């Protein structure tokens, strides 16, 4: 009966058909893939346009060779890894010039199985001719002959509020920190923290928090009103969801001395340093400070709400609601593979391909692209 | 011996049900902490005692039938490799599992592992190994078992090092 | 259980002062100069032994979640065996190993503290 | 950073790892586990408003209080009444397949939170759905021994795949942050409804709230520990 | 213990007490700042019987009042007038110190300084619960008993 339950037994039957499809190495493969298809196009287009000069689409060929007393030849692994070659493919742009007052840019080696490596479609009869086994998992790079393998990076996950305490002999009694990262162009690394000062029985525990490229601690009032909301209560709204939570909310009266000194938003932005100043407070609310999220203009509430969050993730934390968050909960962890790792060299790479062909413009009065930078870049 | 296993068998038995008596007891509000400690901390105090104590007395058990010719007992008796906790852990009840001198934390909120429900302070939860190598670990037990015998890794190679710079 | 209460007007926090010549509690903003009588006389409460927070996360659909356990028993209301409990809620060091069941059925909690302080959980 | 974390279950195998110098900092993925590779949340930052998703430019925090919060990588997106709901949807929206089958979903009911990742990097493994949409009998997993003959089936003929189980809602891709919330059975037989002596002592199945079932525990060893023979008999280190 | 005296399970409880550090806070239930005016009757309707009591064989408006745990005090050496004379003595002549007596069937503690009285009441409410110390030795924090 096919509507019957299962056995375990059965289960392994479910195993030859995961492993039939993804083999052992896929979290290689795929990362890489991820990178090729859509991850590279996306780092082109970014900072590209020069003040006009554009980059488009991009091209990736098969493994390719280019040698003295010779044209272009078809690479393989079994020759890459014999004649200590390094297994990479042709990469072209596609560039504009329009004018204010298709092209070849370095080499990208190929992770042995992907798209591209031509055996990411040979069968088995193929592989034998190709002198490649049939056996071989690859999902590594071949490099001046040697395979080289990119090992995971496992580093803390970005843009997820954490709290911890902080030992007995520090000024500080509670922390919310968020790893603020934008998972693409850029990825700036500004952390924000929300610190509460005194410990249980000090007099007057505050609230300050500190913001990038500012040199001092600002009280959440202040930034509360720097951000736009003036009013106590309407910024305890952002903070306390709940009037009847008396111990909390009793908490923050002791913020609200702090900010006693600003009543108003000129001063809220001020208060960060007038004219000069100001500016440079409001840049930093908008593009530095809690940059996830967003880094328009039009978004000072949805930011306020969150600031407001943290400091409520904050309390919690204070009035033992809740425990210290675990440092080593592994879902508050991300492994870097071979993709996002090329990604983030291709990308300090292609910079300096743009910031070199503007140079050669700046020089020129009256194709000028150096593919050395990033070939011997991804092999070093 | 069979019957050495029954007797065994029942040693843990009985160990699970005073866990489970001062548990139902302390889930009453009955329980009268020891001084300086927490309900918390000598309820766990009380839990661990239990199991060990039902580790060594199911591990003599199994120490017991060992006749003159079990050739363990006889590497133990000339006193050449062996011991009553491998005979304990082999033969009978592997133990308790425990790291940073303390049962299976609940790494997980309120838990153990996901295959369990919070608040969870049973034997069998937070890192009591009932079985023996002989019988084989469950998924659970090899896991915990797993987060001990790593904490044994760790500071060996600490111990190994600190000591080595002391004694130089 | 103190409810402080804010500045009509500018929406701010109202600070108590004293009328020696009633004796009489008045809170006044200090930001304009709003002033307005006190509903009670409690300016402050600490609680070093608070008992807010062991109930807390009870909620609607928490029959719903499953990493929950269950157990069969009377809640002193709806006689119905659909319960749902857990330990506290305060996560400090000296709470008590005390259960909190939620009746599915009537949503009311009911504790096996055999010392039942409380009389509205919370 | 270096003891063998309780999350790391199914993912990094717990045996295998460098003695001494390396201890715990260098890892090793379990067989089936697996990492997500990115995918766009800019067409679910958009279905959510279309279900409720109240923006969170008027929350009106002490005009709506059973109102959950909801996030989409880290950010705080708004606010949404009945919850219960809205997670059904975006539930089978995976076990369609139109929602990416990577992305994690996990809803804090008791913390009145629905949050949402499609961030990289986030090591996950697959587990059977036990969902109990069941007339006859009592929760249980959806895979039937015919998904099995039929796939089976596949392997003698050298049209049933994996992807196949995945997208008939049979297997779902769960990592560490949505598994705090479900409720895993170990084996699929002996855990949902005179003994041999010689066999381990093994806990019951005190259990109908079962949401998964791991595939088999086997699963949560690496390369190396899985050519080891009865390592369940053998002391941990 | 002192020579002769090893066997007195109670000699060994004198020592322990007089040893382990006690603060306020162990006793405390909670604290609170009301608004009383006059000293001669109570806004708290509790405190009636404290208050004409008080009178048997200045002050300021504001209250800072204490509820003691009857069993955190029960258990602890500890009664009223010990723990009220010591926080009394701690503030010498300036602060009013007035108490329940252990009769009563609440413990309870009522203070006021002797113009910003709300920040000295609270400043006062944590130099109370925190560096007031009822009985023992510093640092002294646990202390067990063995055989
Ligand atoms: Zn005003
Ligand atoms: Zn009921």
């Amino acid at each position: 009966d096919e509507s019957a339950p299962i056995t375990a037994e059965d289960s392994w039957a479910v195993i030859s058909a995961f492993f039939r499809e993804k083999g052992l190495v896929s979290q290689q493969l795929d990362s890489f893939n991820q990178f090729v298809d859509y991850t590279l196009q996306d780092i082109i287009c970014e900072d590209s346009t020069l003040i006009e000069i554009s980059f488009g689409k991009i091209y990736v060929t098969k493994p390719m060779v280019n040698e003295s007393d010779g044209v272009t030849h078809a690479l393989y692994p079994q020759e890459a890894r014999l004649r200590n070659l390094t297994y990479s493919s042709g990469l072209f742009v596609d560039v504009k010039k329009r004018t204010y007052e298709k092209v070849f840019i370095g080499r990208l080696p190929i992770m042995l199985r992907s798209k591209n490596c031509y055996l990411s479609e040979a069968t088995e009869s193929d592989l034998y001719k190709l002198k490649e086994c049939p056996f071989d998992m690859g999902g590594y790079f071949i490099i001046n002959g040697s395979e080289k393998v990119l090992i995971a990076q496992e580093r803390s996950a970005g843009n997820i509020v954490q709290v911890f305490k902080k030992a007995a002999p520090s000024p500080i009694s509670h922390v919310a920190e968020i790893r603020s990262a934008l998972e693409k162009g850029s990825r700036f690394i500004s952390t924000l923290q929300v610190k509460l000062y005194g410990r249980e029985g000090s007099s007057a525990r505050t609230i300050k928090a500190t913001l990038p490229y500012i040199k001092q601690d600002i009280p959440i009032v202040i930034i509360f009103r720097a951000l736009g909301i003036i009013p106590d209560g309407e910024i305890l709204e952002h903070i306390c969801y709940d009037v009847n939570d008396w111990q909390m909310l009793e908490m923050l009266k002791p913020c609200v001395e702090d900010g006693f000194v600003i009543q108003d938003r000129e001063t809220a932005l001020d208060f960060i340093g007038k004219e000069k100043r100001i500016q440079y407070a409001k840049d930093i609310l908008q593009k530095e400070f809690l940059p996830h999220i967003t880094q328009l203009e039009g978004f000072e509430s949805r930011k306020a709400f969150f600031l407001g969050y943290m400091i409520n993730r904050l309390l919690l934390c204070a009035l033992d609601r809740k425990d210290q968050d675990d440092r080593d909960h592994f879902g508050k962890k991300r492994l870097d593979l071979a993709g996002p790792l090329l990604a983030q060299l291709f990308k300090t790479l292609f910079k300096k391909l743009t910031k070199d062909i503007f140079r050669y413009m700046q020089r020129t009065v009256e194709l000028a692209i150096n593919a050395k930078t990033i070939t011997s870049g991804l092999k070093y | 011996d069979g019957p050495t296993m029954r007797e065994i068998t029942e040693t843990i038995a009985e160990a699970k049900k005073k866990v489970l008596d001062v548990t139902k007891e302390a889930q009453a509000n009955l329980l009268t902490a020891k001084h300086g400690m927490t309900l918390r901390e000598s309820f766990e105090d009380n839990v661990v005692r239990f199991l060990n104590e039902a580790r060594d007395k199911a591990g003599r058990l199994a120490e017991v039938n060992l006749k003159d010719l079990n050739n363990v007992k006889q590497m133990v008796m000339a006193g050449s490799k062996g011991s009553f906790i491998n005979i304990a852990q082999m033969s009978a009840c592997v133990g308790q599992q425990s790291v940073e001198g303390k049962r299976i934390a609940f790494g997980f909120v309120d838990r153990t592992l996901p295959h369990f429900s919070k608040d969870d302070y049973s034997p069998e939860s937070k890192g009591f190994v009932e079985n023996s190598y002989l019988r084989g670990l469950t998924p659970q037990e090899f896991f915990f078992h797993a987060m001990g015998g790593r904490e044994g890794l760790i500071d060996t190679a600490v111990k190994t090092a600190e000591t080595g710079y002391i004694q130089r | 259980m103190t409810t402080f209460r804010f500045c009509r007007d500018c929406n701010n926090m109202l600070y108590p002062r004293e009328d020696k010549e009633n004796n009489r509690l008045l809170f006044e903003c200090r930001t304009c100069s709003y002033v307005e009588e006190a509903g009670s006389p409690l300016v402050y409460r600490h609680e070093l032994i608070t008992n807010i927070g062991e109930t807390a996360g009870v909620v609607q659909d928490i029959g719903s979640d499953p990493t929950l356990p269950r157990s069969d028993r009377e809640c002193p209301k709806c006689h119905s065996r659909e319960n749902v409990f857990f330990q506290s809620q305060q996560r400090r060091k000296d709470t008590s190993m005390v259960l909190f069941f939620v009746c599915l059925s009537c949503s009311h909690i009911f504790t096996s503290d055999q010392k039942n302080k409380r009389t509205q959980f919370s | 950073p270096r003891q063998l974390h309780n999350t790391h279950w199914g993912l990094v195998c717990p045996a295998e790892t460098p003695e001494g110098q390396a201890c715990g900092l260098v890892k090793n993925l379990s067989l089936m586990s697996c990492i997500s590779v990115g995918t766009d949340p800019m067409p679910i930052i958009t279905f959510l408003s279309e279900w409720g998703m109240e923006p969170l430019e008027d929350y009106v925090p002490h005009q709506s209080p059973d109102a959950t919060r909801v996030f989409v990588n880290g950010v705080w997106h708004g606010v949404h009444r009945n919850p219960a709901r809205l997670m059904e949807t975006l539930r089978t929206l995976r076990r369609k397949g139109d929602i990416n089958p990577e992305v994690s979903m996990i809803r804090d009911i008791r913390e009145k939170e629905l949050k949402i990742f499609t961030d990289a990097g986030r090591v996950y493994r697959p587990l059977f759905i036990v969902e109990d949409d069941e007339s006859l009998g009592h929760k249980e997993l959806k895979v039937r021994k015919g998904h099995i003959a039929k796939l089976m089936a596949t392997e003698y003929q050298d049209e049933y795949t994996w992807s196949s189980l995945l997208n008939e809602g049979l297997v779902e891709y769960i990592d560490a942050e949505e598994e705090e919330s479900i409720l895993i059975a170990m084996q699929p037989e002996d855990l949902e409804p005179d003994v041999d002596p010689a066999k381990r002592i093994r806990v019951s199945h005190h259990a109908t709230t079962f949401t998964h079932c791991e595939i088999h525990p086997s699963m949560i060893l690496g390369v190396a520990a899985s050519i080891i023979p009865f390592p369940d008999h053998n002391q941990s280190p | 213990l002192e020579p002769g005296h090893a066997a007195d399970q109670e000699q060994a409880k004198l020592i322990r007490s007089a040893i382990e550090h006690t603060t306020l806070k162990s006793v405390t239930i909670a604290s609170e700042i009301y608004y009383d005016p006059d000293p001669r009757s109570t806004v708290i309707p509790e405190d009636e019987e404290i208050i004409q009591l008080h009178f048997s064989l200045q002050q300021s408006p504001w209250l800072l009042r204490l509820e003691l745990d009857r069993a955190a005090m029960n258990d602890k050496d500890l009664t009223m007038g010990q723990v009220g004379e010591r926080i009394k003595q701690t503030f010498k002549n300036d602060l009013f110190v007035i108490w329940s007596e252990d009769n009563d069937e609440k413990l309870i503690i009522r203070c006021r300084v002797v113009a910003e009285e709300d920040h000295m009441l609270k400043k006062i409410e944590n130099t109370m619960l925190e560096n007031i110390t009822l009985r023992g030795v510093e640092n002294i924090e646990r202390v067990v008993m063995m055989k």
